[PDB]
């Protein structure tokens, strides 16, 4: 049960933790969330109260490090620090834990949720999505653009998901033009599979985080990125059935966990009538049909 | 994005462009089996792709043994038309190439685009004009080369004629487009107004009579009137 202490609380501003999220008031004696459940990685993000623009966060691992949040009133944002002394750190979280003015990580016994929607997700992978080497934990905003956004500005602030583009040389072989635009099994299993990931895991790890920044942060090339991973799956006639089983779990926790009220912007009508209806794959997501049917039957 | 009334003088500036229609392409008489079903037989199609400001037709005949055991084959038509159009492209020399392509049907558009890959400098474009290349198979001399191929075929003609010694692109395809456009209403009027005077004919290298400029007035006088009359039949106004 690890702990991110915060040194204070000098701006009024929604703080989100995984899938939980708490309201601190303009100088509220809030010194962090406890009871961090190890083995899985967290975000945790802010959105202050008043500016509803900018949902901004940070990707961690208490594994890896002793993360701490201060407020920066230069840059105007609470920022993720490693603190390096482990006694001075353990010295901090025992006061304030003693003192009790820290949040618990507010996890139900019964509850894999935040398991089902990391399931993939790997530390590692997310330092290569988001380059900032100099620390183990990953910045992300509302507003930072993709690598494929910015080809259609500043490199240093891009998200790196791998580039997918139905109408590309990458996608379509020389002489299995027709073949490979309406079955992208080569693309997803030889190019993208072999090819870029290595593994289904990898795949679905890079998907899964694609989903949650869509949906934390509300970013909108994140958004493409997840439509575009389940779009080349949905669309290959040749998929390897674990796989299959695999996306339906993945994608029913993702539209389970989904705010009611964001359906309108996160989910692409296109896509998901597409991969429910028209796809090789139509009938391969059942839970993943019958949970979208009966929360969002407009949309389809 | 799309060509239409707006930008429609684009077609006869000096940036290589072809139509390419691909109406003509997969092409089935419809019949009762002995067993009283239905059934198809494909005959033979062509690929419609012209140069709008030269008059410069590609025809690429459709022998109906490339439909021999395919699935699929009005999907299929639209991926032969791209893969065609592609091997068209890549045949002719680097300043023949055409820096736009305009397909008459929107269903070609990603067909095309995959195929032309290897060319990003070469715009896919639809059209919002409802032109009647589908008539290209009421031209006679069009229509006996295509029933006549054994085998697949590219025959190269000029749908102008001779007519730009004497007027512009512009008005050469306004009248090629009226002549379609009359043909593809009432093919029997159209053909009959064309060869109703036995004292015109059309020269061996051509596929329309030798109409003096001011017979051409009259004709095209008389393809109007047909057009107007089949519309408020059709419509009854």
């Amino acid at each position: 049960m690890n702990t991110v202490p915060f040194t204070s609380a000098p701006i009024e501003v929604t703080i989100g933790i995984d899938q939980y999220s708490f309201n601190v008031k303009e100088n509220q004696p809030f010194h962090g969330i406890k009871d961090i459940p190890i083995g899985h990685v967290h975000v945790i993000h802010f959105q202050h109260a008043d500016n509803s623009s900018m949902r901004y966060g940070y990707w961690f691992d208490c594994r890896m490090g002793n993360f701490y949040i201060q407020y920066d009133p230069k840059d105007g944002l609470y920022k993720m620090m490693e603190e390096r002394d482990g006694a001075k750190f353990e010295n901090i979280v025992h006061n304030f834990k003693e003192r009790q003015m820290m949040v618990s990580y507010p996890k139900i016994d019964e509850d894999d949720t935040w398991y089902n929607l990391t399931e993939f997700v790997q530390m590692d992978k997310i330092r290569k999505i988001v380059r900032k080497d100099e620390n183990q934990f990953s910045y992300v905003d509302s507003s930072m653009t993709t690598v494929q956004e910015n080809e259609l500005s500043d490199p240093a602030h891009s998200l790196n998901y791998t580039v997918i583009n139905f109408k590309s040389r990458e996608a379509i072989r020389p002489g299995h033009e027709m073949e490979d635009f309406l079955d992208k099994s080569y693309y997803l299993n030889t190019v993208m599979l072999q090819g870029i990931f290595k593994n289904s895991s990898n795949y679905f790890g890079e998907l899964q985080f694609a989903f949650l920044n869509a949906m934390f942060f509300g970013n909108y090339g994140s958004s493409l990125q997840w439509h575009a991973m389940i779009e080349l799956i949905c669309s290959s006639a040749t998929v390897p059935k674990h796989m299959l089983d695999k996306l339906d779990e993945i994608l029913y926790y993702q539209i389970k966990t989904l705010p009611e009220q964001y359906s309108d912007i996160l989910l692409n009508e296109r896509v998901w009538n597409i991969c429910l209806y028209s796809s090789f794959q139509k009938n391969s997501l059942h839970n993943t049909e019958k949970i979208m049917e009966n929360k969002y039957p407009e949309l389809l | 994005g799309a060509m239409n009334s707006s930008n429609y003088a684009e077609l006869f500036n000096n940036d290589i462009k072809l139509f390419v229609d691909d109406t003509n392409v997969y092409r089935v008489t419809v019949h009762k089996t002995f067993e009283g079903n239905v059934a198809t037989k494909a005959i033979n199609g062509c690929i419609f792709t012209l140069n709008p400001k030269t008059g410069h037709l590609f025809l690429k005949i459709i022998h109906t043994s490339v439909w021999a055991g395919q699935k699929r084959l009005s999907q299929l038509a639209k991926w032969k038309t791209a893969e065609e159009v592609s091997a068209l492209v890549r045949s002719l020399p680097k300043e023949e190439q055409p820096k736009q392509i305009i397909v008459t049907r929107k269903a070609m558009l990603d067909p095309l685009e995959v195929h032309m890959l290897d060319f990003p400098n070469i715009a896919i474009r639809p059209t919002e004009l409802r032109l009647p290349f589908s008539a290209a198979m009421s031209i006679d001399k069009l229509s006996d080369v295509v029933m006549k191929a054994t085998e697949p075929q590219m025959v190269l003609f000029n749908i102008y004629d001779d007519w730009l010694d004497r007027i512009s692109s512009y008005t050469a395809f306004s009248r090629l487009t009226l002549l379609l456009r009359a043909l593809k209403t009432n093919e029997e009027s159209a053909k009959m107004i064309l060869l109703s005077d036995p004292t015109i004919t059309i020269k061996s290298y051509h596929l329309w009579p030798s109409f003096t400029d001011e017979q051409w007035i009259t004709i095209e006088s008389q393809m109007r009137d047909l057009i107007l009359t089949e519309y408020g039949r059709k419509y009854n106004v």
